[PDB]
């Protein structure tokens, strides 16, 4: 399927890690609307300080989704990790078999495009 | 001195309207992603401009910063400090009795760039107060 | 403030002319390499130059950013701001209604140094208005 | 030499009031989490503004530092500086003996951001003295 | 229960290291009030200089408690390990089976909420 | 040919890796015009902020072709990775048996030479 | 702007002299070790100094960059800039028609310390132009 | 040249009083943890303020550094610059012969932040000299 | 003795390393006065430059005490390594079985506390 | 030859790598004039930006000569790698058996001695 | 260009007096630990001060700067630049003919903190000259 | 002699390494005056640029000699690596069995003590 001999192996490994390490994300809104993906989600912890002390500690979630099922995903649409509601911010370019989905939290802020 | 009572009076005059924002007094903040868009009030400066041989007649600088999440468009911030802040404090008799003279100084925008966890709009006032 | 109204008015006036670029109001932007070379409009400053005891007479600054491919030669930028921005706003009645005095301030360039992902040209304008 | 007796006099005046704080004199401080909220006193500047052909008539700046733990609200800092520091130099005979003229210059706040152990408030006083 | 086939391993891992290292902790105040939580406490150094010499040497306690018990702790409450007393300042987001618990020292400083 | 006894090994290794992980590429325009080469393509992610906040997500593609074919490529001409159309911006110097090829995207921006 | 035609005119006027260099126009440059010692022409500034109530009467600044390899002695830099740029533009009728007033501002050197592939000499001119 | 003679005269005047510290002349210093608290003397500036068409009448700055163990309290430093160097050099005939005019400039402190190897104090004079 | 099963191992390890490494030391003054502590002493080299050239090359000694014997030590007291006289500046918190002791040199500088 | 027992081994090693790796080089000009030096040539790739965009991408050649045969090389004289010529700029001191030679490209720039 | 002959003439004036050092012209220098203490001469600035309506009358800055071993004390530098440079630069007819007015500006020191191979003392005049 | 059962091992190792590499040297001037010490000499690079660029490429020799012999050297003394002459600038504190000797080159610059 690919002039690769290698990307086939990385795709098989990608499926393996998704099956063994991941969660059943369900998506609402957007062109995909109701759909289910198997993506491994993590929530690294990041803090900003702003003024004197204005600590706004939060998290920066990621999903590591496979590109084929998440094409034309756009950015404004939301997402649901089980019982929790997120929203995609940006989509990383494909590394060969998948991409990192960078996730927000809560309602996406407006559109502000016109 | 009067900073505690001045802050209390200004936050009370801010809270008379409909709620929907936390009213963090002072400065320590600590927000987390549950007490979001909120307002913090504090003071800086407070030097010894004399201006008259009758009292110290000090003067300081008032900061009121409103925090909204990440890349929310600036229209929301504009609405916030046109509806929630600028008119409401324009005439508060408690501050009039607590301070001598009030005057607006500035109003700007800032935001988190790395990881973009916050976005703040700051309104800055200048207080001449007899402490 | 009227910043939302002024931004909408100037953006609609710009869009009335022949299109060809994205018209980002405000500042969150977020471009990607699909909504490329575009124009964003936002506001800064907003001090309290009184000048008269009849109105607040605030003043601020308008940024018109325009973003072009990476290391595109500046000839395209010169053509853009000689054809798309500087002539078009030279006479707009809506802004004349909304604000009092409007004077050109500056016009500069800057490109991304590291990774060179964009090239921006800034039109900086000075405005006076009452709230 | 007048620095040491000036520091001793102001420190004794501070200690004469209600205790409850460490009174670290001089400079090196070194606090640890046992000697907390504390007050330090020191000098800076001390140039040679002559102003008259009768004596050197130097002048310097006196800092009264006060240290509080981490994110204690600035209201408590204001209360501390008003109930502990500011009024005491209203009239102290020892300082009037030692120095010539003494005026206030500033009163500011600052804190540790990384690891946020401490939070300090500064009283800056201008002193003209002859030695 | 854990829809990953992997989170079971990490949960057993966290249980093993928590029962194999660290001490127990009696939480005071908060809605939990009297309760014992098993964690792994550590107190790294931290030095601040402020001015020229204002060294305020301290410590940065941490506990690494599992996510289930640490739920609904908020920030204002205190805690005690053995004989010594601390207070929770920040709670890290779940990493999958646990979360670092950040401790202060002494009485928590006011609330300054409204 | 190589008077080194080591560059022969590195050339064989480069051929092997290009055949085992690389992809085909059809250069268009330039002196080569229609020609086909093989190279390991990659597309790392990169972000920039053009002010108070302007997120411009992009990619920095690379191809790693052998130096023999990449000769007299200049910089103006362009190339197609399958369907996608990039354009060479910078050509790395010879590292012994090959060189990295730095790719752009879309139409090359003017020439602006004289 | 008219910057495009101004750059074209000055570039052609300076091209009429002896060749032996690259004549990069505008911003992007991009040299590589084959098109070496070269000259670039670009513009900066361009604000709205009025100084006459008849037209905008803008003014900007023109940079003439010249790039030589690495650690060439500056003696040949002066020889270059007193043979290819400074005398040649002293009287060009095209630019005289295009702009209003021409005045020299500065002329300096810069060179690369890290790595150190290049050494540049800058000629900065000031332009008052009507547009 | 007067710098060597000035430094020699001032170091001789310093050594005239009872010893107890090193008298490092010049610039390189280099202490190690055996040659501690020490005093160094050097010169800076040396501009060409003319002020009179009879000689160049240059002026410069004299720096007297004193180095003490790590984080010793500033009381001994105050003692050092108001009982050990200021009084003795307040009147030295050799400098008066050498130097046209002598004026005090400043007296400051600084502590080693990282690793705290030393505590240094600076005493700076200004010199009007003719050579 | 401890709800640890691990800090016991680290305590035995600390005892065995302090037995196999480092010298004995005689604390002078302080509340301990005459007492012998066995530790591991090192003297890293650190240099500051201050002004133009004012190199003040020196050392930053450490001894790595055991936690038990160094309680109620404070900072003004002194100590003797063999035949040379040091003074303790800072004491680190216990890491579980020990704590680094930061040493000065010569007479401690005043008290400067009132 | 050397009171070393180790430098002889490293000299043998570096000669082994020079015979196994790197090319020969014909030196022109200088006191050495026509001679053949064997060494391992590399061309790391470096970019400078100068202004906003003035990218001057190039290379920083090195050759790793042996000191004994390359003494009194000075700086002005040039050299030929294969069929194309560089010029030496810096000569590193011997590390025990050899040294690195940094080379420019093209004609050396003037002398500017007096 | 007058810069080249200025550098040549000042170098000739320096070399005519007793030698003993290298006289690296220009800027690139490069030393190694065999061509030590040495003097370099170069020019900076070169703007377009008018000073009259008949001639351009440019002005620049002349740097004569010497390098001596690592941490050599300042005594030999003071011996150098006030015996080998300042007396020499007092009057040379070639420069007087070549330039309009000669005025000294400054004379300072510096050294390599890290590594510390060199100690360089700089000495700058200001040249008014007509091209 | 060493009350450590480990410092004996490190001393033996130091003797072995010093005897197995690094040649020998002799001292001129100083209290040692004529004497021969065996060390391990090395000389890395160091480049400084000073003004716009004044590159002063040099070296930073080091010796790593055992501490016993190099007592009472002070700083103004010189030394020769066989034919070549250096001078001691800084003496590193003992690490337990040796110390690093930092050397300059040529005549030491004055004394400038009093």
């Amino acid at each position: 399927d690919f002039d690769n001999l290698f990307d086939a192996a990385i795709a098989r490994a990608d499926e393996t890690i998704r099956g063994y390490m991941g969660t059943s994300a369900t998506i609402t809104s957007g062109e995909q609307s109701g759909a289910v993906i198997r993506g491994v989600f993590d929530d690294p912890e990041n803090i900003s300080y702003a003024g004197q002390g204005v600590r706004v500690e939060g998290s920066s979630p990621s999903l590591f989704v496979r590109t084929d099922e998440v094409r034309q995903l756009r950015r404004g649409d939301t997402l649901t990790i089980g019982e929790e509601n997120f929203w995609v911010d940006r989509v990383s370019p494909d590394d060969g078999g998948s991409c990192h989905l960078w996730l927000g939290r809560g309602v996406p802020p407006a559109v502000n495009r016109r | 001195m009067k900073h505690t009572e001045l802050r209390a009076a200004v936050l009370d005059a801010l809270e008379k309207h409909d709620t929907g924002a936390t009213f963090f007094d002072g400065r320590p903040a600590v927000f987390d992603e549950a007490d979001f868009p909120a307002v913090a009030v504090y003071l800086t400066g407070a030097e010894y401009t004399g201006e008259e041989l009758d009292s110290d007649t000090w003067q300081a600088e008032l900061h009121i910063e409103v925090f909204l999440p990440a890349q929310v468009p600036d229209s929301e911030l504009d609405a916030w400090m046109e509806s929630r802040i600028y008119p409401v404090m324009s005439d508060i008799p408690a501050l009039s009795d607590l301070i001598t003279s009030m005057v607006a100084s500035g109003y700007d925008y800032r935001r988190d760039d790395d990881a973009g966890l916050w976005s703040s709009a700051d309104l800055t006032y200048v207080i001449t107060y007899e402490m």
